[PDB]
């Protein structure tokens, strides 16, 4: 109980996330490697269910460090730095974004919620465009971390045709995404959502 | 049914 | 045999999923809902993974049908529309989003891939574009669904602060999601990307 | 690297 103070319970389970994954990751296992009995580690974490909310949390505490807007930030930038904070916390961990997946929000994010659209609507957006502005670019980041993740936990087992059974196009999409990884497409995503936004709220009082 | 979207939204903050 | 012909197991897995979730559904389950040993299902089918490869190649048979650019459609038009069918077989069972996950790529659907570039880049966009905007496409959608659906599943047990504890704005974001659901904050970001890649090809020789 | 994000473009399919 320094052994299983809740920081250090935390940071095993991390760790333990990144060793097995979300699939493997269970109380026994957690008990194991912190080398203490079941029994004693169910009185700290009821079950898999509750560790993960904890996880879910600390991975935002320690990474989505931009979720409101800094004096005088442009929506633009707004959206675009807390979209990327968002995904460092997703990324933080192997199937960080899964983790993420139904968790509770907390108290105080439904309160940064609030903030997040009085300050959208006080740049001149409808309350329904704000909404539908926060939604798309979560969904899109959410998604392009799911499917990142995806990849190196479906690398173990099963592989890709090699590189040269494909067709040419196909072909120059593999050297090309080789090179870049998927940073730059989820960049260059977010940049047209915002875009598209943008000749959204330019719309205002008439038609585009 | 509005309930459940505000949840997923206060999600990502 | 007839119990167990193919498309038979198939739809029997399909009422499984939707009755007891992704979660629930085991190969055990299966048995009994056939009424069969659990050998004799075993012969036709390995483990819960090849059996949800399975459901989500039928899902994408069945209801992605917009796959490809119909004669002299636009890329707009087609990407619209190819984003909406895939949406449409992801909601169609339980779980969807999640079936559709870690499943392998069948061959056809490389082919597929290879004609959706030869079409947008005949189109005028760069390769590297291309990939960007089928990219954003098929993430934002990807991820607008395991939300949806992460809802009903968390309904259950869970259940939200009631409407009235609300701050006001996150009061009027209620009412305004209880009257229209979530297919027009899909159908509004869908739109947005279109446009911001539409603003993005007009760059063409210069800056945006 | 590459081969990974072409297979999650062909999975959309």
């Amino acid at each position: 109980m320094s052994r299983l103070d809740k920081s250090k319970v935390i940071n095993s389970a991390l760790e333990l996330l990144n060793e097995v994954g979300i699939e493997g990751l269970t109380t026994r296992k957690l008990a194991q490697k912190l080398g203490v009995e079941q029994p004693t580690l169910y009185w700290h974490v009821k079950n898999k269910r509750a560790l993960l909310d904890a996880l879910a949390i600390e991975m935002l505490d320690r990474h989505h460090t931009h979720f409101s807007p800094l004096e005088g930030e442009s929506w633009q930038d707004f959206l675009r730095n807390n979209a990327k904070s968002f995904r460092n916390a997703l990324l933080s961990h192997r199937d960080g974004a899964k983790v993420h997946l139904g968790t509770r929000p907390t108290e105080k994010q439904y309160e940064t919620l609030e903030n997040q659209l009085a300050f959208l609507t006080q740049q001149g957006f409808s309350l329904e465009n704000a909404l539908y502005a926060l939604s798309a670019v979560g969904h899109f980041t959410l998604g392009s971390v799911l499917e990142d993740q995806e990849h190196q936990v479906a690398k173990e087992e099963r592989e890709t045709p090699t590189t040269d059974s494909m067709p040419p196009l196909l072909r120059q999409a593999i050297e090309l995404f080789d090179h870049q990884g998927a940073e730059p497409a989820f960049l260059h995503g977010l940049e047209s959502l915002i875009r598209g936004f943008e000749v959204q709220l330019t719309a205002l009082l008439q038609i585009v | 049914r509005g309930r459940w979207q505000v949840w997923g939204l206060a999600k990502r903050c």
